[PDB]
């Protein structure tokens, strides 16, 4: 009667490293003094890992408080899910297939996906932030909506920042300028603004923040949350939500926010 | 049928209600009209339905709803209560309104919080909220979680803080702390404005109320000197609905489509802006 629970590989939410040689997971402690609570994930050959983290740590006292078992696994092709006569890949196929009985994952909240699956109440609540090396005000400061060759930005290309960017018609001009700068992976452009090519990255804040542990700057926008993925015959998730309400108001949430992201 | 009866709530800058033009006797620009039941006497209990205008972010989140849902309503504010609590086992308030049938539906600053969706249906947060902190410039505090509020005796001289009862906050407060609820009590704030002048004047070291409120209230004080910390208990304002409702599955696909067709940073563009 275990839970299916697919899951992707997405510091700080979702850690995975290898297993040690006796096939067990090291012992690792927080700044706290606890220690870290870890699963066991297949996924890619399909080896078996340790995975750790928010969503990890979400997933436990999400199976104590409604208790059910579960089984954690990789995502196959590692996507999150996108519409490609259309079907999902990812872990929103991986869902609608059967493959997965639920998804815990960052997984972000829009309205196609919600057409096919159905989200708990946000867990997590995030936006965009610009990672530099300097001062920004945000998505509304004049150095991006009036660009120039002097200050450059961008975001990865065909990521969910460029496809939603491209999307906005008011955000023309400044996606023109974005286009031609745009990288391949996040890794790269960290690195462009480190090694002073790229002066500015728009990227999730989360992620950000704790590459930054480079500097933030400026308030987040276009806001998107995370939500527990399931399937709308799920007997289970009405309490799915429930339990994420409670955790957000005794405070769990914000032990999880000390333990990972700050 | 298609006409919806939907309550609201006076919170500004999400709604905000404007009187009527005498004549014209029609809302006006960025208005939809909105019946308020205002009592004549405190002898009895009758009254009048004063038709005034109501605008807002919530306000235009219902239109655009109404026009992407396609239905029409009659807009009315609460005055039985506020946004809603439950008192000696009876919800009233906006809340209330849902519950007991008097509502299809109610838009404004609706907090979703664990307790209520037991007897609502919220939809899909659509302004990120919860329990923040407003202080003015130097005072320090790491937030609610703090323990000088926690425990209020432990520091000299004693912190001065309150909310607005009967709303999330103040709920949130009494379950997770009691010792600090009940200091609280002695502070209470009757509104919004009742509190900030009790900050600039002195008199209170701390006002803990909702995180969407105080944002936009730090983002026009006067000289920039109220400011909020760092959000605790991180939710949101939904629209709540009576359970199981056929229009909920609608409501979440269509404010679901706002935010990707950019349509709810343009609202927040336009009502939430900041000076400070
Ligand atoms: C003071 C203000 N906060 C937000 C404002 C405008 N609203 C949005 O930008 C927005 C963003 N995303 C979503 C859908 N996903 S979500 O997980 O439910 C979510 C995530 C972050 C949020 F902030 C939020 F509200 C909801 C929705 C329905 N609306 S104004
Ligand atoms: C924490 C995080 C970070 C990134 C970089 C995400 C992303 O590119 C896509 C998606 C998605 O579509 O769910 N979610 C993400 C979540
Ligand atoms: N927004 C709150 C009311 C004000 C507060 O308590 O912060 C609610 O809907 O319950």
């Amino acid at each position: 009667t275990r839970l299916k629970i697919v899951t992707i590989h997405q510091e700080p939410f979702v850690y995975v490293k290898p297993t040690m040689s006796d096939g067990t997971c090291k012992e690792e402690f927080t700044v706290n003094g606890d220690p870290v609570k870890k699963v066991i994930c297949t996924g890619p050959h399909t080896v078996p890992q340790c995975c750790y983290g928010f969503c990890i740590d979400l997933l436990i006292k999400l199976a104590r408080t409604m208790n059910f078992t579960y089984e954690v696994h990789l995502v196959a092709d590692g996507k999150f899910g996108t519409q490609e006569k259309k079907e999902w890949n990812g872990m929103m196929g991986e869902l609608l297939s059967g493959q997965a009985d639920m998804i815990v994952a960052p997984l972000t909240i829009n309205n196609e996906r919600a057409q096919y699956i159905e989200f708990s109440k946000p867990f997590k609540y995030q936006g965009l932030t610009i990672l530099v090396k300097t001062r920004i005000t945000g998505i509304n400061d004049p150095r991006l909506r009036n660009p120039s060759d002097k200050f450059i930005y961008a975001t990865v290309k065909q990521s969910s920042v460029d496809i939603y960017f491209r999307r906005q018609v008011e955000l023309s001009t400044m996606y023109r300028h974005m286009e031609k700068h745009n990288y391949e992976s996040a890794a790269e452009a960290i690195q462009a603004v480190r090694d002073n090519k790229l002066h500015a990255f728009i990227w999730d804040s989360a992620v950000l923040e704790f590459e930054a542990s480079l500097v933030t700057t400026g308030e987040l926008f276009f806001r998107s949350g995370f939500g527990i993925g399931m399937r709308k015959d799920s007997p289970w998730k009405q309490n799915v939500s429930l339990s994420i309400l409670k955790s957000h108001e005794n405070g769990f949430m914000e032990d999880l926010d000390k333990t990972w992201v700050r | 049928d298609n006409h919806l009866s939907i309550v609201t709530l006076e919170e500004a800058p999400f709604v905000i209600v404007e009187d009527i033009d005498p004549l014209t006797e029609t809302c006006v620009r960025n208005t939809v009209p909105c019946r308020k039941f205002v009592k004549i006497n405190n002898s009895t209990n009758e009254g009048m339905n004063v038709k005034k205008c109501c605008k807002g972010f919530c306000i235009d989140i219902l239109k655009k709803l109404s026009r992407t849902v396609k239905f029409t309503y009659d807009l009315y504010l609460v005055t039985n209560g506020k946004h809603g609590k439950k008192v000696n086992n009876v919800w009233n308030g906006m809340i209330g309104e849902v519950v007991y049938q008097r509502a299809v539906m109610a838009v404004g600053s609706l907090t979703i919080n664990e307790e209520r969706s037991e007897v609502v249906d919220f939809s899909v947060p659509f302004v990120e909220t919860g329990i923040s902190v407003m202080v003015s410039r130097g005072t320090q505090v790491t937030g609610l979680s703090d323990k000088k509020f926690q425990r209020p005796h432990d520091y000299s001289p004693p912190f001065r803080f309150g909310t607005v009862p009967n709303g999330s906050t103040e709920r949130n407060i009494r379950n997770n702390y009691p010792y600090m609820h009940q200091y609280m009590t002695r502070f209470n704030q009757r509104g919004v404005e009742d509190a900030l002048v009790s900050l600039k004047t002195g008199k209170l070291d701390a006002f803990i109320y909702d995180a969407a409120v105080l944002n936009y209230k730090a983002g026009r004080d006067e000289g920039c000197k109220l400011v909020t910390i760092g959000i605790f208990a991180t939710t949101g304002y939904g629209i709540a609905l009576q359970k199981g409702s056929p229009w909920k599955r609608q409501i979440d696909l269509a404010l679901l489509q706002f935010v990707g067709d950019g349509e709810m940073e343009e609202l927040e563009t336009l009502w939430l802006t900041g000076i400070c």
